[PDB]
């Protein structure tokens, strides 16, 4: 039902081409992005500690040193990507501001979508290609595709509109 | 024709070498780089048994 | 007109890139 | 080629070249005007090459006099309408009566032109009779239809043609012909909201009696 | 041994029984190789080839008498290596460019066979030769094939013409024209002209496919071929029903091409990971830091700062 | 001394800023040719013919699109697979209409991403780190070659490769999920709980260690200045964390280990999108999702809708409008 | 050194006399022991032999690199009217004389009598040259001189230059081998060598030799 | 497009063959080792 959910969204609302949602696909990927770099690099410039190549065996929980070479992996990180962080308070504090920045940033776009301020199509490229027929963006292509979602799920999706669309009225597409 | 062309698609030839003009910068490449390859070897660890591994 | 407006922006945007790279602060030692 | 130096060849050995965009070349055979006889003979593969296409630039800048300018192909080797036939009669002194009736008789090109802008068009012989004698074979052809009337336009709603033939060489044996060819056609409009420009196409072609 | 296992095969071929050829005319049939093409111009042309569409790498490989062919140079091939490896020993310039120790050994095989994966997904996916259309089914360029061929077999036989039929937008609904010149069929099979069937080529010509030979030369084999095959389409699913996922439960249906291709690839990527795992592993191994930074001896404290 | 001795030296140097390595003359020049003709043919490309049906299509900036609706289009499917470089073509107004820029810069970053992965091995093993950094970008690797390599292979065109832009991006999304029901597939599902798992683990993370942090500045300045860099002393008290979070939720479910909690982290969103990376794979070979049509049957034989019931109408709204001028027989899209 | 000693790499492997020929045992490159007519038992007819082989191999590398060069180019992009090693020579006759690299605007030689005494005046200078000693190097060894046409200097070390004697020696053995192997084929097919070897690569097992053993038959 | 084709494959040989004698010239040794 949350796949219903998206595909109300995809096909009436045009969810996609909301910035509050660029924001939001921001926020989560990068954090998702964030958290296999500092894993895949904390454990990678390790200390030396134990004896054997399982390296789980040798942490003390209650230890004063470190277990992982912040000089190392600012050294390796700068050379390589050139940007690279040396604090690791703000390591973890920008860990935690990234995916609830992204999160809140989609909520007030869902807000927007709830009274109905979608970011459906603009004014030029709708003016120029009612004008000039051979024009076709991708954008002129998920209008005149999202119009084919909306017309062929609604007559089943809401029954109470009590609508029965003849097979002339849908978008056919000329025999695909 | 109208205009032309190499015509290489399709073909199926080695390396989608077409002139042997554009056969030879291959060795005339690789033979340099070997060459000079080869004189740096001067410089670099020659050995009989003293080998890089466990 | 818009279109300068638009490849000025992106060029700002990798500008700062590369300042940011090659001019930062040196992160030094203790 | 010739017509067995072509079909000496695979399909592997075609595959890949553009020889299969070609007529086979005619050998020596000018002038033979008096070894030609009559009856109600057919083509057996009537090819036509093209090998110039311009396009009237109506737009002035010398006055009001517009030309021919030469342009470039746009899409790939997708030229030389194939394996044409229908029947063709040759007459008392050299009248030919040529009339198409079957075959890829079509082929949809775009060409610009300087300035940046691309003008779609069809290469149309469909049904073409050319009744004359051996310097201005006249007649016209058909262009049907640019797109058909079942297209959609990107948003979900919704003649004839001068052509010239000439004949150079003559196979007195087989009856293979070469020869020169000329055409004008009008190009493409989207139903009337631009105005077509005409296309002067140039070339030459080949047909072996039977 | 792996030479004497490829010199079976040779032997299979040339002189115990024969092996199923999927171009012998009339149908597919079993015959007897009598001359392996080994020429080494034309053996070493598909390991150099183009592994783009239209060349192809060695899965464009077409003459049963070129794989024996094949085969009889790495018979001969592998026991010369072998007969080499037991009587040498590596010279210095692979003395010294090899990591030399039991983990990298495993890595060094791991990434060869992670490339044996890929090969062997692509050619159980396009190639209709050693892998014939009789048994495993067809394939992704052949389906679109045989439905363009099936309709045009259809229609033609009403009275609507197969060459000035003009389709939708100008192109041909039946038959148009390749990038390269040829003539072929239209609609989407455009990106699959470059196919090559058995139940096709007897249609097809120097130009391509022949007017004249679509109007007089069908064969029957050939119609119900192009007739089953537009029918069992590779398209699958993960509850095994066939047809479009836009479709009814109708078809138990999905093809051994797509188990075989899907399953390759991911246990091939698999093993190019396991690559990247143990070619970094060794040679840290054999360096002296697979457990780590020591704490004393930090190699980064020595050097300059960067600024 | 030599030359050759003197430029490996210099190569392989620690002390150049950005690292090259032997990777590296792979990595840069590649690199920069993809960029150099993606900044020219995001402003400057004429429309291009993304359907072989005679229709050019508008990607670029000055023809009429935002930074939005602006792409670079990819190859036309009557140029199939096969490899179309600048030579082969007649002009340069002929091989940008065909698909010009797509075919090289795909060829070109994947080079490039490649040769990256091996000089983030290059790097730390001249640091000498331990090696596993490439075997977690393998990931992303994998991801971006499974939209522009694999899928273009398994569907026998360069064209439903995804265009190089943001409103192309959605319109690969969704003729996707038209005519491979992405949804309605197991790996595409591990990959959704990867992403957001990844994001919670990355914020829980990040609250536990920043809610740790030991007092040594005042409440006037900056939190952050209490690291000075390159020290010895454990700014966060892990243990106080894992009391924490073992009062929170569970003494069991502990992660009592600083490594075994970055092993998890590091373990976590890259097999999340491992099977994401195959799950493309798969369904590029046309081994297509789940199907859940009819399956509700009341004891007549009549049939019953369910949320797979009305998942089969939109994707039939997809379908039948996909591609709209193009197909005429009634399957294989 | 295994190259030259008591215990280098004799001709025959363990099978080559379990001992050298007893006039002669290494000190000088190329020593493997195969003198088995022992034509060399006196030490200057041995020393005339070395002066000669030397110089049979540093022709037998300029004539095999000169018969391998031209089936390369003109078979590949050129033109040089014939250049197989036969009628290599016969292109001063042909049309307008000898056109080098195939080029009508550099030298287009003519006058084979005048090529034949400038060949004469000058490899008479050179010969006598390299008996006596005359101008750009002083006459102070006979085989190894090593002054200043040997401009990159790498015979500094006696070890590697002791070294480089070999593989002259050994490149230069092959040469002579292989030349011998050029006349040979020159005499039987009357084709080139190149061609010999595309002739050879497109079926190994019937044009092999033995196709060309009935033409010499009584 | 000769004049191009010449120089794109040799470029793109020059540093292929700059990457395989970079890699014959003694690379596991240039680590800061034991
Ligand atoms: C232990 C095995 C072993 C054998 C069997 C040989 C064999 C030989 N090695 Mg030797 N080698 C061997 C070990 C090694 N060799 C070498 C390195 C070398 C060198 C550098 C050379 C040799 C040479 C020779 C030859 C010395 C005698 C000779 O001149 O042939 C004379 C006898 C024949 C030629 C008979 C050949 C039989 C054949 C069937 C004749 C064909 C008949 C035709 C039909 C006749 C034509 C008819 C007429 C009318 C036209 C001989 C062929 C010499 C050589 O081959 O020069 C040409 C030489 O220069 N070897 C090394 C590296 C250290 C070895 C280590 O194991
Ligand atoms: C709920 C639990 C939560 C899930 C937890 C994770 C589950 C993992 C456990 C393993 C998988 C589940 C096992 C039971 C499901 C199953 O298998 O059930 C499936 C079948 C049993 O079902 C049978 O499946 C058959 C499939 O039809 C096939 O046969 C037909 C005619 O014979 C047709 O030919 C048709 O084309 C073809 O699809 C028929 O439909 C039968 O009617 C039906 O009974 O068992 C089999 O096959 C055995 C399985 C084969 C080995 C799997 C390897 C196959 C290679 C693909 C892997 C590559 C990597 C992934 C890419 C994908
Ligand atoms: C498949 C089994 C196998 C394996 C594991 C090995 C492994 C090895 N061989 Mg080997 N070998 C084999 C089969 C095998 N060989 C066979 C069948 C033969 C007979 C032809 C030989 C003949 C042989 C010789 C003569 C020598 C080796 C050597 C070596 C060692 C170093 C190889 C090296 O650095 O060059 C790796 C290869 C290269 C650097 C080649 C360049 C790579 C370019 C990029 C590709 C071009 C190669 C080729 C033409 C491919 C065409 C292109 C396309 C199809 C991909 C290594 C232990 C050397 C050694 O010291 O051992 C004694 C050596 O001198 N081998
Ligand atoms: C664990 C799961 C698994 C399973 C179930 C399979 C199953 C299969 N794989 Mg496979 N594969 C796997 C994992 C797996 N693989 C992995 C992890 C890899 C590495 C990525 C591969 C790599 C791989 C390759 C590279 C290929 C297969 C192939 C195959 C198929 C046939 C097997 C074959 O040809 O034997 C292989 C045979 C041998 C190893 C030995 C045979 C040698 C003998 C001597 C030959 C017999 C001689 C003669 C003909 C018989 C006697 C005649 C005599 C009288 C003369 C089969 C469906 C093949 C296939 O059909 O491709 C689709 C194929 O080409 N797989
Ligand atoms: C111009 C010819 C020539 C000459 C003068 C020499 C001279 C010498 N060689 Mg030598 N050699 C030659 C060519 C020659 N080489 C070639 C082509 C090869 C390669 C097969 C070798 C391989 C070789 C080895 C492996 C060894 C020598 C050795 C020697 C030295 C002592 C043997 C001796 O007395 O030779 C006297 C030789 C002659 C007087 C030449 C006679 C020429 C006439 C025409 C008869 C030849 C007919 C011929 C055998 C027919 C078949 C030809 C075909 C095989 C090419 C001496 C300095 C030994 C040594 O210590 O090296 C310094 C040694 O072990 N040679
Ligand atoms: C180690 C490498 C192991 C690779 C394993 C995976 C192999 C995948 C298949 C590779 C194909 C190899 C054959 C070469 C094909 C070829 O060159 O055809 C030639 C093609 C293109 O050539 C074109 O062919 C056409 C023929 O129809 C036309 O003639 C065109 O004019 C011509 O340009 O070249 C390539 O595209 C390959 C270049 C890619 C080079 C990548 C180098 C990466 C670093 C290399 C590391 C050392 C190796
Ligand atoms: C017609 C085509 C036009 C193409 C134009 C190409 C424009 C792009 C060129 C890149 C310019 C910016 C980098 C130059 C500065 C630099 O070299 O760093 C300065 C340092 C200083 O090094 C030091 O440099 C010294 C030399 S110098 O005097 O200082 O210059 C040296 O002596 C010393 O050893 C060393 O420590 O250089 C290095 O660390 C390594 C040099 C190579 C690294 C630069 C290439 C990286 C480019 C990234 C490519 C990916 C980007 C993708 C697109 C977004
Ligand atoms: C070798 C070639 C490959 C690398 C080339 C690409 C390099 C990319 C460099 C990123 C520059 C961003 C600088 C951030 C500003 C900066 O300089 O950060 C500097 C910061 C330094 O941390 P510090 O420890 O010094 O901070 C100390 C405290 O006092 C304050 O944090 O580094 C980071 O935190 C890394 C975060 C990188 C995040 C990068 C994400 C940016 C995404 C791209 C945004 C632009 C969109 C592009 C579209 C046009
Ligand atoms: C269609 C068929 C396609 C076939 C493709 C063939 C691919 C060939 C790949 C070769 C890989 C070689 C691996 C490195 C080999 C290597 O390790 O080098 C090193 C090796 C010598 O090593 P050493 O340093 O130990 O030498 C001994 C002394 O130096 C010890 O101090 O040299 C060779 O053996 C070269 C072998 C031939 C190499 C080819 C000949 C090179 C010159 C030819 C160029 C002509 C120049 C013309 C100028 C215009
Ligand atoms: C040691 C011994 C020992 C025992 O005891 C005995 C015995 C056995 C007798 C012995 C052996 C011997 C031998 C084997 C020998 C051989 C030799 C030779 C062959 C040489 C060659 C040698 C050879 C040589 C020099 C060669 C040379 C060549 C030349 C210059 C050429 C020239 C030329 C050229 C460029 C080209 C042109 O177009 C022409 C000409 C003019 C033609
Ligand atoms: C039967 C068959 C055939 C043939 C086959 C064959 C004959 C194959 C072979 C193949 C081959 C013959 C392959 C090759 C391989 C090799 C390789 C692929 C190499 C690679 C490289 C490497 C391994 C290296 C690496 C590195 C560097 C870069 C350098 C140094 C060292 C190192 C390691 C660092 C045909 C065609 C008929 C088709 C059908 C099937
Ligand atoms: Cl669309
Ligand atoms: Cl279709
Ligand atoms: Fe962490």
């Amino acid at each position: 039902a949350i796949f219903r959910f998206i595909l109300f969204f995809q096909g009436f609302h045009n969810w996609t081409l909301n910035p509050f949602h660029m924001m939001g696909v921001a926020g989560v990927l990068g954090a998702a992005l964030l958290c296999a770099i500092h894993g895949a690099t904390v454990e990678n410039t390790l200390f030396e500690d134990g004896d054997g190549a399982n390296t789980f065996r040798a942490f003390n929980p209650t230890q004063a040193e470190e277990t992982y070479s912040m000089v190392t992996a600012n050294r390796f990180w700068s050379q390589i990507f050139g940007v690279a962080f040396s604090n690791k308070r703000w390591l973890h504090f920008f860990m935690l501001l990234v995916p609830v920045t992204g999160l809140w940033m989609s909520a007030i776009g869902v807000v927007g979508l709830a009274l109905n301020l979608r970011a459906y199509d603009f004014v030029s490229q709708e003016i120029r290609a009612a004008e000039d027929p051979e024009f076709e963006t991708f954008y002129t292509k998920n209008i005149l595709l999202n119009e084919g979602i909306r017309a062929w799920m609604a007559a089943q999706d809401q029954p109470h509109e009590r609508l029965v669309f003849p097979e002339e009225v849908l978008p056919r597409g000329n025999a695909l | 024709l109208v205009d032309e062309r190499m015509n290489g698609d399709g073909t199926g030839r080695p390396f989608g070498v077409n002139d042997p003009v554009l056969g030879w910068v291959l060795l005339g490449v690789f033979g340099t780089m070997w060459a000079i390859w080869f004189i740096g070897q001067k410089d670099l660890g020659d050995f009989e048994d003293a080998d890089d591994g466990l | 007109m818009e279109a300068l407006v638009y490849t000025f922006l992106l060029v700002g945007t990798l500008g700062i890139i590369f300042f940011s790279i090659f001019f930062r602060d040196p992160p030094r030692m203790i | 080629l010739t017509f067995d130096e072509i079909q000496g060849l695979t399909y592997l050995q075609v595959k890949g070249s553009g020889i299969a965009n070609t007529c086979p070349v005619l050998e020596s055979g000018t002038t033979n005007l008096k070894e030609l006889k009559a009856g109600s003979y057919k083509l057996e593969n009537f090819c036509i090459e093209p090998t110039s296409f311009t396009v009237k630039e109506e737009s002035q800048f010398k006055g009001g006099e517009t030309e021919f300018v030469k342009t470039k192909l746009m899409t790939r080797l997708t030229y030389t309408l194939d394996a044409m036939s229908g029947s063709f009669k040759v007459g008392s002194d050299g009248s030919a009566e040529l009339k198409e009736d079957d075959g890829i008789d079509y082929a949809a090109t775009t060409v610009q032109l300087p300035g940046g802008e691309r003008v779609a068009f069809l290469f149309t012989i469909k049904q073409f009779d050319g009744k004359g004698t051996l310097d201005n074979i006249k007649g016209d052809f058909l262009v049907p239809s640019y797109r058909g009337s079942s297209f959609l336009d990107p948003k979900g709603r919704g003649l004839k043609g001068s052509a010239v033939f000439s004949v150079a060489k003559v196979d007195p044996v087989t009856g293979e012909i070469a020869g020169v060819f000329e055409s004008i056609q009008p190009s493409d409009t989207d139903l009337g909201a631009k105005p077509p420009k005409d296309i002067k196409v140039t070339g030459l072609w080949y047909a072996q009696l039977k | 041994m792996l030479g004497l296992g490829a010199w079976l095969l040779v032997w299979k071929a040339m002189y115990f029984g024969g092996v199923y050829d999927t171009w012998a005319p009339g149908g597919g049939d079993v015959r007897v190789i009598t001359n392996p093409t080994t020429n080494a111009a034309v053996i070493f042309g598909y390991l150099v080839k183009s592994p783009f569409g239209g060349d192809g790498w060695i899965c464009s490989v077409d003459n049963m008498e070129d794989i024996i062919g094949g085969h009889i140079w790495i018979g001969t091939l592998e026991i010369l290596g072998g007969i080499w490896h037991i009587y040498t020993t590596p010279w210095p310039w692979a003395r010294r460019a090899f990591v030399w120790s039991g983990e990298a050994y495993l890595s060094y095989s791991l990434g060869a066979i992670g490339v044996m994966g890929f090969i062997a997904c692509c050619m159980s996916w396009f190639n209709n030769t050693a892998y014939p259309s009789e048994f495993y089914g067809p394939t992704g360029p052949e389906a679109s094939q045989s439905q363009a061929f099936t309709f045009l077999v259809r229609d033609q036989r009403l009275g609507a013409n197969v060459a000035s039929a003009q389709g939708p937008t100008g192109l041909g609904k039946y038959l148009m024209r390749s990038p390269t010149g040829e003539i072929i069929f239209g609609g989407e099979t455009m990106r699959f002209w470059d196919f090559r069937g058995p139940w096709l080529e007897p249609l097809r010509g120097p130009n391509g496919l022949d007017l004249n030979k679509l109007k007089n030369d069908i064969q029957p084999w050939q119609e119900r071929r192009a007739a089953e095959y537009m029918t069992h389409a590779p398209l699958g699913s993960l509850n095994s029903v066939g047809g479009v996922a836009t479709e009814i439960n109708a078809v138990n249906f999905v093809s051994p091409r797509s188990w075989l291709a899907c399953s390759h690839f991911c246990l091939g990527f698999f093993f190019f990971i396991g690559h990247l795992w143990h070619a970094g592993r060794a040679r840290a191994a054999a360096a002296g830091f697979e457990k780590g930074i020591d704490r004393f001896d930090e190699p980064v404290l020595s050097m300059r700062p960067l600024d | 001394s030599s030359l050759w001795a003197r430029f490996c030296e210099w190569i392989t140097s620690t002390e150049n800023r950005l690292y090259i390595g032997w990777f590296g003359v792979i990595m840069i020049p590649c690199l920069l040719t993809a960029t150099s003709v993606f900044i020219i043919a995001f402003i400057a490309a004429p429309p291009v013919d993304i359907d072989g049906i005679r229709e050019p299509v508008s990607g670029s900036l000055l023809y009429g699109n935002n930074i939005i609706t602006g792409a670079v289009i990819p190859t036309s499917n009557a140029i199939g697979l096969h490899f179309y470089p600048i030579w082969e073509a007649a002009s340069l107004d002929e091989w940008l209409y065909n698909g010009g820029p797509y075919q090289l810069i795909v060829c070109h970053f994947l080079l490039g991403v490649y040769c990256y992965m091996g000089r983030e091995w290059e790097l730390s093993f001249r640091l000498g780190m331990r090696p596993w950094i490439a075997v977690a970008y393998s990931a992303p690797v994998a991801a971006a070659s499974a939209v522009f390599l694999v899928y273009p292979i398994g569907q026998g065109s360069f064209s439903d490769g995804m265009p190089l832009g943001i409103s192309g991006t959605f319109n690969f999304m969704i003729v996707f999920q038209a005519e491979h029901n992405i949804l309605m597939h197991p790996f595409h599902m591990l990959g959704v709980a990867g992403v957001f798992g990844g994001s919670l683990f990355s914020a829980m993370h990040g609250s536990l260690v920043t809610s740790s942090l030991i007092r040594e500045t005042t409440e006037n300045e900056s939190a952050n200045e209490g690291y000075r860099f390159g020290q010895e002393e454990e700014t966060y008290n892990i243990v106080a964390a894992h009391g924490y979070f073992g009062r929170l939720i569970f003494q069991y479910a502990s992660f009592n280990n600083s490594r075994s909690l970055h092993f998890f982290l590091a373990a976590w969103p890259v097999i999340g999108i491992w099977f994401t990376a195959l799950g493309l794979s798969t369904m590029a070979f046309n081994l297509n999702g789940f199907n859940f049509n009819q399956s509700v049957v009341d004891s007549q034989g009549r049939v019953l809708n369910t949320w797979a019931d009305i998942i089969n109408r939109a994707n039939l709204g997809m379908e039948v409008m996909h591609e709209r001028n193009a197909h005429n027989f009634p399957l294989d899209l | 050194i295994e190259f030259y000693g008591p215990n280098r790499a004799k001709w025959l492997g363990p099978y080559s006399e379990n001992a050298t020929p007893a006039y002669l045992t290494g000190e000088f490159p190329g020593d493997y022991g195969w003198d088995t007519a022992g034509l060399s038992a006196d030490p200057e007819t041995f020393k005339r032999y070395r002066e000669l082989e030397l110089i049979h191999a540093r022709w037998a590398m300029l004539g095999a690199l000169g018969c391998i060069t031209p089936e390369l180019l003109a078979k590949s992009g050129t033109q040089f009217g014939e250049a197989v090693w036969f009628k290599a020579g016969a292109q001063i006759f042909s049309e307008g004389g000898l056109d080098y690299l195939g080029n009508p605007s550099l030298v287009h030689a003519q006058n084979i009598v005048a090529t034949l005494a400038v060949q004469v005046i000058l490899m008479g200078l050179v010969e006598g040259y390299r008996v006596n000693g005359g101008p750009a190097g002083e006459g102070l060894d006979p085989l190894y001189p090593g002054e200043s046409f040997d401009p990159l200097g790498l015979a500094d070390d006696p070890d590697t230059f002791a070294e480089l004697k070999v593989k002259e020696i050994k490149n230069g053995r092959l040469a002579m081998f292989s030349m011998f192997g050029f006349f040979v084929q020159a005499i039987v097919t009357g084709k080139g060598p190149i061609q010999n070897l595309d002739d050879h690569l497109s079926n190994p097992t019937v044009n092999n030799a033995f196709a060309f053993a009935t033409k010499f038959t009584p | 497009m000769l004049t191009l084709k010449i120089f794109v494959y040799t470029v793109v040989t020059f540093f292929v063959c700059l990457f395989i004698f970079g890699f014959l010239s003694n690379d596991p040794a240039r680590n800061p080792g034991k």
